[PDB]
Order: C-alpha cells, then structure tokens, then sequence
C-alpha cells in the first residue's frame, strides 16, 4: 500500500511560533492528502483536504501545501487551542492510510504553581467498606509533580493512584488528581490526613490537611 | 448533520460484534461510509469503506476477512462486523462519511473475559474553608466500573470552563476509576447547583448527581 | 468518482 511518513512524532514549541509538520508519501498521491486535528479528548476533525483547500470553520492560521510525495501542514501564530495530535491521510488509492501522528505541546515560558485541594470521603461511600480521599493539583506547568500521603504522620506508599490531564487549551497547564484508597476500618482508626505536594513553582512544599470528624 | 454510534461494547475474546452508526442530516445511499479505529494511545487505522448505493466494498489487508461492512439503506444506518476479536482489537471505532461531514461520536469496543460492572458516583464536596481568589473546587468520583467509557459532563453540558475530567486509572481489582473536578466561585456554593452527568453505556448506568457543600 | 477524505 501507500505509506505516509509523518514527522515529527512529537513537537514542542512556544506560543506565537510557526509550526511545520511534514508528511512524506511512499508513492505519488497527487494532491489527495488531508489533515486532521484531534484535541484531547474528542473525535478527529478535518482541518485541510486536497493538500491546501481549507475547510470552513478552521482558523486561517492553518495552511497546507504539497503535491506528489511531499506535503506540509503549516500552523502560524501558535495558540493554546492548537494542543492536539495531527494526522495526515491520503486518498489516492485503497487502502487509505494515515500518518503516524504528531503530538503538539505548548512550551509555556512561565512556571505555574498548582492549586492544592483535599477532599474527605463521602459518608455515602463509608457505607460500602472503603474510603477514598482525593488530592487535586490543577493548573501547573511543569509536568513533574510529586504527591505524598501522610495518615497520622505515616507515609502512605503503594495504595494510591494518580492521573494527569493533557495541556489545558486555555492556559497551557496540566492537572493531577491522586486517589488514596483505604478500608473503612483503617479510615476510622486515624484522624489526620495530609497531602504534601512538592513542585518547581512552590519554593516550599505545601500540605493540605483535614481531620476526620471536623464537620 | 451528525452520526450517532452504538454504545461502548464489552465482548469475550474470540466472539463477534456488530457496531452501528445512524445518519441524521444526509442520506446513506448518497455517499460512501468509512470505518476507522484508534487503539488506546495509538494512531488512526483505516478499516474499510462501503460504496454508495451498495455497491462494492473495500478493506484494509489486516482486517481482510475478519471485517465486513454493510448498510441498511432503509434505516439509513451503517454496520461493521468483526470476528475473532482478540485483545489487540480493543479500540475506539469511528464511523464517518466521505465528504465534509463530521465523524461519528465513536464506539469503544473492549475485548475481555471480565464482566460488566456499573460505577458508583460519589461527591467531592467543596470544603467549608474558602481560600483566596474566591475559588473553590468540587467534583465527582466515579469508582468501580468495567469496561471503560464513562462520559462525564457538568450541568448537561452548560458548565465547561474550569472542568477537568482526568484519565481513568486501573485498580488492582480490575475495575476502573476516574474523577472530574471543576473550580467555582465560593459565593455561589449555596446558590448555583452543580450536577455531574455520568453515563456508562455497557452497564446502562445513567446518573446525574448533585455535589453540594456538606452541612455542619 | 467518490470523495477522498473523511
């Protein structure tokens, strides 16, 4: 079949820059090449088809060009709304083939500190036998963050899981949520629950705590 | 113009499924219907297409024989049948038409011997303390469900700014969990009501839960 | 002839 070599696979660039993603074809595909944008996380949307014909509703800062075997998707004035993975797709012959994809990340210039929140387990959950507390870290820019749990000054390890969003399409930041899961018996035996978050934007680790039975 | 696709499916290994997508905004007989899939954290794979007014069909070599694409022109829908489903075939299957139409919403197929389980929705209540800036975080905890897609919206799609729904995590039990939080003005905690709309199609779990500051 | 994009 016709293989599409999309490059680069990942690309990080600062706000306002100009971006060029290239897509080389193993054979001649004339002008039957399209581009797609997949923001995290929804369906792929058509940006450009016929190599250069824009689609109504796509910002003018996207432009495409190329013929035969060489193609380039140009993104001028890089805006935070452009955080997405981009794919090139050929339609000259079957089977239609997509490119490997291009993960586009914003290189934000300034460090953003995370806002830290802690949530006690709902009394509705305490009827089931488990009790899970949640620590929120939203809107910070460097992906590297560290979360530690202390249940009555005891360092909890192995019984929590974490998840991180992609770059926010507004301030180019990330968000993290850590869930510490305890059994109901273990939760009622201890009072103090803390979440110590170290970060590049904090200058000193912050700790949001709560005692069971406050409210 | 929009395409709706069948709910997220759970099926056992080696079995067979028939995914569907209906069209509302155009005629099926008037264009070609294409299927593409996307494995978790992977690219796009083109599966095949069926010609308008059936009409011949074309497929991709890796789905040749294990995939058949058909249309019910009366119902104005399209179908994709997959056989010998292995753990490699768990992906999000998109259905779309040739032309400037949008893509389908997407159907997540999960190939596994596990059993479907519905989620339990818990509130992440905003704390009584109200810090600077006038901001306060509240959210919903969706725990113990299988297989994946649980779709979360706030206020039935009205509330969008400040909403972060995190990727799901895989617990030791074999059940997924994810959270969805939103920052909100503290002065409105008692006035504005905040609802999270949790959908889980494989278990037919449709729940809207109000989050509300705990009274003391 | 049919369209060549999705």
């Amino acid at each position: 079949d016709i293989q599409m070599n999309q490059s680069p696979s990942s690309l990080s660039a600062s706000l306002g820059d100009t971006i060029t993603i290239s897509c080389h074809a193993s054979q001649n595909i004339n002008v039957w090449l399209s581009w797609y944008q997949q923001k995290p996380g929804n369906i792929p949307k058509l940006l450009i088809y016929e190599a250069s014909t824009l689609y109504t509703g796509v910002p003018s800062r996207f432009s495409g060009s190329g013929s035969g075997t060489g193609f380039t998707l140009t993104i001028s004035s890089l805006q935070p709304e452009d955080i997405a993975t981009y794919y090139c797709q050929q339609g000259q012959s079957y089977p239609w083939t997509f490119g490997g994809g291009t993960k586009l990340e914003i290189k934000r210039t300034t460090v953003a500190a995370p806002s830290v929140f802690i949530f006690p387990p709902s009394d509705e959950q305490l009827k089931s036998g488990t009790a899970s507390v949640v620590c929120l870290l939203n809107n910070f820019y460097p992906r590297e963050a560290k979360v530690q749990w202390k249940v009555d000054n005891a360092l909890q390890s192995g019984n929590s899981q974490e998840s991180v969003t992609e770059q926010d399409s507004k301030d180019s930041t990330y968000s993290l949520s850590s869930t510490l899961t305890l059994s109901k018996a273990d939760y009622e035996k201890h009072k103090v629950y803390a979440c110590e978050v170290t970060h590049q934007g904090l200058s000193s680790p912050v700790t949001k705590s709560f005692n069971r039975g406050e409210c | 113009v929009q395409l709706q696709q069948s709910g997220a499916e759970l099926v056992q290994p080696g079995a067979s499924v028939k995914l569907s997508c209906t069209a509302s905004g155009f005629n099926i007989k008037d264009t070609s219907m294409h299927w593409v899939r996307q494995r978790p954290e992977q690219g796009l794979e083109w599966i095949g297409r069926i010609a308008p007014a059936n009409g011949n069909t074309k497929y991709d070599p890796k789905f040749q024989g294990k995939a058949t694409i058909t249309t019910d022109t009366s119902s104005n829908t399209a179908y994709l049948q997959l056989s010998s489903l292995t753990s490699e075939d768990t992906a999000v299957y998109y259905c779309s038409g040739s032309g400037n139409y949008d893509w389908g919403q997407g159907t997540t197929l999960t190939v596994s011997s596990a059993s479907t389980k519905g989620p339990s929705v818990f509130p992440l209540a905003p704390s009584s303390k109200s810090t600077s800036g006038g901001t306060a975080a509240l959210g919903c905890l969706v725990k113990d469900y299988f297989p994946e897609p649980v779709t979360v919206s706030w206020n039935s799609g009205a509330l969008t700014s400040g909403v972060h729904t995190f990727p799901a995590v895989l617990q030791s039990s074999g059940l997924y969990s994810l959270s969805s939080v939103v920052t909100v003005p503290s002065s409105s905690l008692g006035t504005q009501t905040y609802i999270c709309n949790v959908n889980h199609k494989p278990s037919n779990t449709k729940v809207d839960k109000r989050v509300e500051p705990k009274s003391c | 002839t049919s369209p060549r994009h999705l």
